[PDB]
């Protein structure tokens, strides 16, 4: 009998994951309005409160 | 009766010509944030003064 050795490689990325740690900026003072938002998809700003 | 209606203090020397008094104040706010946020609002303070002869 001849032995065997097996090797598998990891995946590179997931949807919505930050690619490189190179001068990013994150806004966390937003709120989702009237719908659902998937990770890794673009968004839009409807109205920014004045005060 | 003007010396009995209002208080009479003793703080100025006989050689003074002007007196001053100060006032201080502050501003600021707060928001609802999430796990990763880089936009926390800031706060500050003020000051002012008045004059008399």
């Amino acid at each position: 009998q001849i032995n065997a050795s097996y090797q598998r490689d990891m995946a590179i990325a997931l949807p919505g994951m930050v690619a490189d740690t190179s001068k990013y900026n994150i806004d966390g003072a937003c709120v989702v309005n009237e719908g659902d938002v998937l990770v890794g998809a673009a968004v839009q700003v409807v109205q920014a409160q004045a005060v | 009766s003007a010396l009995r209606v209002f208080p009479v203090t003793t703080e100025l020397s006989p050689t003074d010509k002007t007196f001053e008094y100060m006032t201080f104040d502050k501003v600021g706010t707060a928001q609802i944030i999430a796990d990763y946020t880089d936009d926390l609002p800031l706060v500050d303070a003020l000051g002012t003064s008045e004059f008399g002869k």
